[PDB]
DNA sequence: ACGTATGCTATAATGTGTGCAGTCTGACGCGG
DNA sequence: TCCGCGTCAGACTCGTAGGATTATAGCATACGTG
């Protein structure tokens, strides 16, 4: 009866950068940080796989 | 070209004009479409010379047929433009201008000189009121202003027989006047009457001012310009950009800004315009000229066009951004590449990948070089095209040049000077750089995108010193610490572990074979495993009393792997030391014994064969990461489960009334800290030893070959930290603010985290990555400041001549022995015939090196203390011995003469400081500290030897100590010392003093998070000066009401009660006072801030009870953040704010006299018949209970130790002693090694300068602070003839003024407070004669140390010779 | 920083005193500053920009 | 003649302001 | 001489990236060189 609201879905705390990150649950927040800095600097392939 | 000094003196009016060829009266740069000089411009060509190389403007004088001819129509030279940076200019002031620098550069300099404050001086430049320049009528005396009132008053009353004038013309006439002669000789008299400190140092530092200006030859109205220096056009330049834009520097727009206004001013004058008018032109005139010398100092510095400050002239002379750091001490060089580096595993330790293209580029010089030679270039335009196509034959010749050609690799950022090694450069195919993958440890390069400059070594002295002394193979050691960091780490070590270690029976037990040759043959015949026990017939190869090697043939029970490991080990080492498996601290020892025992070469090969092995046999285990191998222990759920409802009980206590926030915030985390080691030990044991399931018969227990245990075990990547995160528990994060979390993350890697687990881990990972960048510049800027102090430091002397050394012991810290005395005094020579116990025979020379197998004979003689010759014991003058240093713990043998230590020192000292805040600042994130130090256990049995302990018995009868600093010693049977622990204030003990303990015994106990006020003796408690509301407070509860009172401080206490002092004074039933036992003290324990007192007035007390509980809050792990600015306030000699009091002199106590409990002492030595009196607070606590035999310096209160009362009063060998422990407490904290002499080092220079306290044959005299290498050059020559000697008090400097205080004015600005070095220097006219490098390499001269010392010393015997 | 007021203390500008001296500031989206400060004797002063 | 430079106009008008304001620890330097 | 508050000094080292302003009358003799 405490409760008043709930978080709506589970990933409303990270941004886009973050959420194309797969098992973010299972990475340290520093490489974490790291790896979705990474994904934006990602060249686009020849043949998009 | 080639002199000797470098001089700076003010420019005269007169000196300027001999620079100028010309002055410019025009801000015309240039014509708008002839892109030429204008008439006397700023760009004139009649005053700067002419644009091209031998060319006129008009042109009717070309090239040098016309070599220094002077043209009609235009009047231009015609000579190189060369001249037009080296040609100067000038402009005649209508009205003299004050100097910036010599009024606003504090001291006023103008203000200090005429004995006149600055608002006084600036209220005349800006014309606010006149000044009197010399009143004939003595109704006006000198230096007195008058306002616009009180000018009109004097002028027709008395007038005429007083001159006083306005502006900046008035005060040059007041420094015209003012003799210099008379007003020293004036202030040299009014010293000798009653002389204070203030007065003193005013007169003193004027005096010297005054004398220095007469000797210097500045005349004081040089501060004043009535000549403006310009600068040469092209070092302030006019240039068109490629987009028909021009571009200007900011100078030509700030001089365009001072001519104008001054022509502007010759107009008004031509007019004889009024006053009101010509006083704007006179104060905007100003205004420019001040804009132009320093910008952004008197007022709003003048903004332009981008909205930002024009940049003015200092500012190129000023700072980072300046011509010193920027563009002379760091620059950018030729013959110079980088490129991404990769991995170089099939290199050896010479060498290293470099890509073709790039050494083609880099090599240039030398192709065309080689090409003139074979006759395939006739000329060089025509080997600069071979090149060009890159035709084959082209390649073939880079390749011959480049071959027995060493290459400097540098990796960003040098820290020490291995952050640059030589290799020999293989070429490769590919645009990246291939290094040494155990050299990479020196740069700390990881393959993960870093880049290093490559640099060529064009001179063939430059080819010898990068073979000999920055090649790789030559570089092995630290010069920090005498250790290798040439040692291999990640695949090499996991390798090396996989072989030697062993498992059970396997493939083939407890074969037999004929050597290490048939163990590599059944192995990979895949009839044997690497971790099979079988009996081998090795033949080890042992060194004998000479240089001979003895040959024995033995059967050694070790593993396949480990015999095979035997076939890389050279013969000359024993057999036993690969018996074991290896790891990465075993392999280190490896090479180090390798390189003690045969040498430099036997060690090279070594290094490369563990490494090539080491990958190899790596690569054959298949080492993985699977996440079955991320092992959780069983009953994780149940540990934690249960350690939460521990924490929640506490919850509900806290909310009822009792434990309070302080108390439960501290007792939480002990729980937290409790269940954290125990999921860390259950993990650990249940996969150390996971493997338990074995055969042969039955079973066995053996160690477990899961991958992650192998990984951390090993100590290739990781450790049991890390691991508590992956399969245990993440554990506490920590907050940016400081502050740790009280709920800790519970899940681990493998588990995964819930959505908050990830929030909360987000505060400890921001704030751990945001000291990675911020916290940084601390510990690098320190670096820089111990560099410029320990710059001149050189080895000069072979031997110094002096007996002077310093005692060293061993560091025997927290029960188990921190630092060995062999390691602490290792290639340090001795001072003083150290022999055995039996003082019968000497065994050990005083003038000799300390090698590590004579430090063995110090262990069997077990030595107690030594007199090592240190750095500042040395009587060198500019330097220090080689006997004095010692060893060079890179090299391994006695430090050569030349050889620049100061800098080795300065980068041992700061690369620890700046490496153990990026690699535990990136990759952590989470607090680990165990600060619940509750009880010592003794470990071995002992008698109980306390010291400097004063206790007293309580109402339970147990030994309650009542002093600080107890230490507790554990003494054997022959009476040595082996423990020690720290007992603190108010602490139980076991036993007493002198009584038997056994092993594994509680000896002392207490509570941490809690620092008691313990009474001395019995009776009833006394509220003094404890009023409600003022200085402490009061806070119930319910049905009976037990209030707690709280001690407020000066933060949280009112003006009413700060000058009373809270105190629980202890009284009898009667309600008088208790005298303490044998002093003339009534009781009174004073109570300070923050003091938790749970009894209140009118309780019964015994000896013993506790008084208040003070709190004491300190979670916050320091690491490298919050212990690097504690070693720069060391270094920087900053007195705390609550220095220790200690006696001056010896004798016999004497207390005197009190001011309202300010304590006096009335010190009346034996000797000295003078009393010294010294005043003390009230609520601080002495040590000494009065009436005394006190010696030099004992401790009389408790806190920090000030430097500058250490060197003070107990004499250098003190606070030598002092800053080493100090600094090396706080790096020893981090497990950083350092040897002491590097400290050393920086602390002798910190003993640089010294105060006189005495007069002597030279004209030193009281006050005056002389360098010490002076002053006792003038004892050398006094101790021969007599005169009058100059006895003298060394002072201690911090470094950033050290640096600041050597005779090198050049030194001082190169480093900061660049504005104020150069007009403290201008003024004083001094003359450096360049001795440091920082001199010579601005210069670009041969560095007087390292290869230069033998070129140097020649030049100073031309100067010797006649 | 969003315009209206806001309350702050330096927690220890001296902390020769270590007291916590309060202050209020009016921050306006166009205008001058208004600031409210204590003082060692608990004087309240009044600092337009 | 060509380019640059100097010169004069006649209602009355007569004191400017503009613009970033969570830095911070440490160290002196003038009054009070 | 001591306290309070004003100014003034620092804050690691190398690599890469790209752009845009407003306006000053209007006309008639005076000054400098082919
Ligand atoms: N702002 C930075 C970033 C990096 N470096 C240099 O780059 C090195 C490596 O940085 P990084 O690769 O991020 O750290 P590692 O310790 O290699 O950790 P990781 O496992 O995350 O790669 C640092 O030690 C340092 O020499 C630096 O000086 N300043
Ligand atoms: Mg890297
Ligand atoms: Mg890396
Ligand atoms: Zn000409």
């Amino acid at each position: 009866d405490q409760v008043d609201y709930m978080d709506v879905s589970t990933q409303q705390v990270v941004s886009v950068g973050a959420s194309l990150i797969p098992f973010l649950e299972h990475d340290d927040a520093n490489r974490a940080l790291m790896g979705a800095n990474m994904q934006r600097q990602a060249v686009p392939t020849l043949r998009a796989d | 070209e080639e002199f000797d000094a470098i001089k700076i003196a003010l420019a005269s009016p007169d000196m300027i004009r001999s620079w100028s060829f010309g002055e410019v009266k025009k801000p015309e740069t240039i014509n708008y479409r002839t892109f030429k000089p204008e008439r006397d411009g700023l760009f004139c060509a009649r005053i700067f010379g002419p644009v091209k190389d031998y060319e006129c403007l008009c042109g009717k004088y070309k090239r040098l047929k016309h070599r220094g001819v002077i043209c009609e129509k235009c009047g231009v030279e015609v000579t190189q433009t060369k001249v037009r940076r080296e040609r100067m200019g000038h402009i005649e002031l209508a009205s003299p201008t004050a100097h910036i620098w010599f009024l606003k550069s504090l001291p006023s300099r103008i203000g200090l000189l005429l004995d006149m404050p600055l608002r006084d001086i600036e209220r005349v430049l800006y014309f606010e009121s006149y000044v009197v320049i010399e009143g004939g009528m003595t109704n006006l005396e000198r230096q007195q202003i008058l306002t616009e009132e009180q000018y009109l008053d004097a002028l027709e009353e008395f007038g005429d027989e007083f001159d006083a004038k306005m502006g900046a013309e008035a005060i040059q006439a007041l420094l015209k006047s003012m003799d210099l002669e008379q007003e020293c000789e004036q202030l040299r008299e009014e010293l000798n009457e009653t002389n204070s400190e203030t007065k003193r140092k005013k007169l003193t530092k004027r005096i010297k001012l005054l004398e220095a200006f007469v000797q210097s030859g500045n005349k004081p109205e040089w501060m004043i310009l009535t000549v403006l220096p310009v600068l040469p056009p092209d070092l302030r330049p006019l240039v068109p950009l490629d987009g028909g834009r021009f571009a200007t520097s900011d100078l030509n727009d700030l001089y365009r800004r001072v001519i104008n206004r001054n022509n502007r001013l010759k107009r008004l004058l031509d007019l004889a315009a009024p006053d009101i008018i010509v006083r704007n032109e006179k104060r905007m005139l100003q205004e420019a000229v001040d804009a132009l010398l320093d910008n952004g100092r008197r007022g709003r510095a003048i903004t332009g066009s981008n909205k930002r400050p024009l940049k003015s002239l200092a500012d190129m002379i000023k700072g980072k951004q300046g011509r010193f750091r920027q563009n002379l001490l760091g620059k950018r060089v030729d013959y110079s590449g980088r490129s991404v580096i990769t991995v170089g595993p099939y290199l050896r330790l010479h060498q290293c990948g470099l890509p073709k293209k790039m050494a083609l580029e880099l090599f240039k010089p030398f192709i065309y070089g080689k090409l003139e030679l074979r006759g395939l270039a006739t000329t060089i335009k025509a080997a600069k095209k071979m090149v060009e196509r890159e035709e084959a034959v082209v390649w073939d010749i880079l390749d011959e040049v480049i071959r027995e050609h060493p290459v400097l690799l540098n990796r960003a950022p040098t820290l020490h000077r291995l952050g640059i090694q030589a290799f020999e450069p293989v070429l490769i195919e590919g645009k990246a750089i291939q290094l040494h993958p155990l050299v990479c440890a020196a740069y700390n390069a990881d393959f993960d995108g870093d880049q290093m400059a490559v640099h060529v070594p064009l001179t063939l002295e430059a080819q010898l010193e990068a073979r000999a002394l920055m090649m790789s193979t030559n570089n092995i050691l630290s010069p920090a610490n005498g250790e290798p960091i040439i040692v291999p780490s990640q695949d090499v070590v996991l390798g090396l572990y996989y072989m030697t270690r062993d498992c059970v029976n396997a493939k083939g037990e407890g074969m037999v074979l004929t050597g290490p040759k048939e163990a590599e043959r059944l192995y990979r015949s895949g009839l044997a495993s690497l971790h099979a026990r079988v009996k081998v017939r090795i033949t080890e190869y042992e060194k004998d009393a000479n240089g001979e090697l003895v040959a024995k043939t033995s059967l050694k029970d070790t593993t396949v792997g480990r015999a095979i490991l035997w076939m890389i080990v050279p013969k000359g080492l024993p057999y036993s030391i690969v018996n074991q498996a290896l790891g990465k601290k075993a392999i280190s020892k490896m090479l180090n014994t390798c390189y003690r025992i045969l040498g430099l070469k036997p060690t090279v090969i070594f290094a490369d064969q563990i490494m090539y092995t080491g990958f190899a046999y790596a690569a054959r285990s298949g080492a993985s990461v699977g996440i079955d191998d991320m092992v959780i222990p069983e009953k994780k759920h149940e540990i934690i489960s249960e350690a939460e409802a521990e924490v929640a009980e506490i919850q509900e206590q806290f909310q009822s009334g009792l434990v309070t926030a302080g108390e439960r915030y501290n007792k939480v985390i002990d729980i937290w800290a409790a269940a954290n080691d125990r999921v860390s030990k259950a993990m650990m044991d249940n996969l150390q030893t996971e493997t338990v399931i074995n055969r042969d018969g039955q079973e066995e227990k053996q160690v477990s070959f899961n991958s992650i245990y192998m990984m951390a075990d090993s100590g290739a990547r990781g450790s049991a930290a890390q691991i508590r995160q992956l399969a245990g528990m993440r554990g506490l994060m920590a907050k940016p603010d400081g502050s740790i979390i009280e709920t800790p993350i519970t899940a681990n890697f493998r588990e995964g985290l819930n959505v908050l687990q990830y929030f909360i881990s987000t505060h400890g990972a921001r704030k751990g990555l945001a000291d990675t960048a911020l916290k940084t510049a601390n510990s690098g800027y320190l670096t820089r400041r111990l560099v410029d102090v320990a710059q001149d430091l050189v080895v000069t002397e072979d031997d110094c001549g002096t007996h002077e050394g310093i005692m060293m012991t061993p560091v025997i810290e927290g029960g188990d022995v921190k630092e060995p005395l062999r390691d602490r005094v290792l290639g340090r020579v001795t001072a003083e015939d150290v022999l055995k116990p039996g003082t019968a025979d000497i065994l050990v020379p005083r003038n000799t090196l300390l090698h590590e197998q004579w430090c063995d004979l110090l262990e069997e003689n077990s030595v107690d203390a030594v007199k090592v010759r240190s750095v500042v014991s040395c009587d060198t003058d500019f330097g220090v011995c080689a006997h004095c240093y010692g060893r060079d713990l890179a090299r391994g043998h006695i430090i050569n003469k030349g050889e620049a230590i100061g800098v080795i020192a300065a980068q041992s000292i700061g690369e620890p400081g700046t490496q153990l805040t990026m690699r535990t600042f990136h990759i952590g994130g989470a607090a680990s500290r165990a600060a619940a130090e509750s009880s010592i256990q003794v470990k071995n049995k002992g008698s109980i030897k306390l010291s400097n302990v004063k206790s007293v018995v309580n109402s339970s009868g147990k030994l309650v100590i009542t002093s600080r600093n107890t230490e507790l010693k554990l003494i054997d049977e022959f009476g040595r010392t082996k423990e020690s622990y720290k007992v603190p204030y108010g602490a139980v003990l076991a036993k007493g003093d002198g009584e038997q303990v056994a092993g594994g015994e509680t000896v002392a106990n207490w509570d941490p998070h809690t620092m008691p006020v313990i009474t001395e003796v019995s009776g009833f408690v006394r509220f003094t000066d404890m009023i409600d509301g003022q200085t402490i407070t009061r806070q119930t509860d319910e049905l009976t009401g037990l209030s707690s009172l709280v001690v407020l401080d000066s933060a949280e206490r009112t003006a009413g009660g700060k000058d009373l002092r809270p105190a629980l004074k202890i009284v009898d039933a009667q309600g008088n006072d208790v005298l303490i036992p044998g002093t003339d003290m009534p009781a009174q324990y004073f109570l300070p801030g923050k003091a938790i007192v749970q009894l209140e007035d009118g309780v019964q007390i015994s000896s013993g009870d506790t008084l208040a509980r003070i709190p004491q809050e300190s979670g916050g792990t320091k690491d490298i953040t919050g212990g690097l600015p504690r070693v720069a306030d060391l270094f920087e000699a900053r007195r705390p704010k609550e220095p220790a009091i200690l006696a001056e002199i010896s004798g016999i106590v004497s207390f005197g006299k009190e001011t309202k409990g300010k304590r006096r002492l009335v010190i009346t030595p034996v000797d000295g018949s003078d009393p010294y009196e010294e005043m003390i607070p009230k609520w601080r606590q002495l040590n000494v209970f009065e009436g005394e035999r006190v010696e030099r310096g004992d401790v009389i209160s408790d806190g920090p130790e000030a430097p500058h009362d250490i060197l003070r009063l107990r004499g250098v060998h003190a606070v030598t002693r002092y800053i080493v422990n100090e600094v090396q407490d706080v790096y020893r904290l981090q497990g950083v090694k350092i040897n002491d002499k590097h400290i050393e080092v920086i602390v002798r220079q910190m003993l640089r300068k010294a105060t006189i306290v005495n007069a002597g044959s030279s004209d030193f005299l009281e006050g005056e602070q002389v360098e010490y290498s002076r002053v006792k050059i003038a004892n050398r020559e006094l101790e021969a003839n007599g005169k009058v000697g100059a006895t003298y008090s060394r002072d201690l400097l911090g470094i950033t003024k050290a640096s600041l205080a050597t005779e090198s004015f050049i030194s001082a600005a190169s480093f900061q407070e660049t504005t104020r070095v150069l007009t403290e220097a201008a003024v004083a006219g001094k003359r450096d004669e360049l001795r440091g490098l920082k001199e010579n390499v601005i210069v670009g001269r041969l560095i007087p140390a390292g290869t230069g010392y033998a070129y140097h010393q020649d030049r100073m015997r031309r100067r010797a010779a006649g | 920083r969003s315009p209206g007021v806001f309350f702050d203390s330096d927690k220890g500008k001296t902390h020769s005193s270590g007291k916590v001296l309060y202050n209020a500031r009016i921050i306006p989206y166009r205008g001058s500053w208004l600031d409210f400060e204590f003082d060692p004797k608990d004087n309240l002063f009044v600092r337009i920009d």
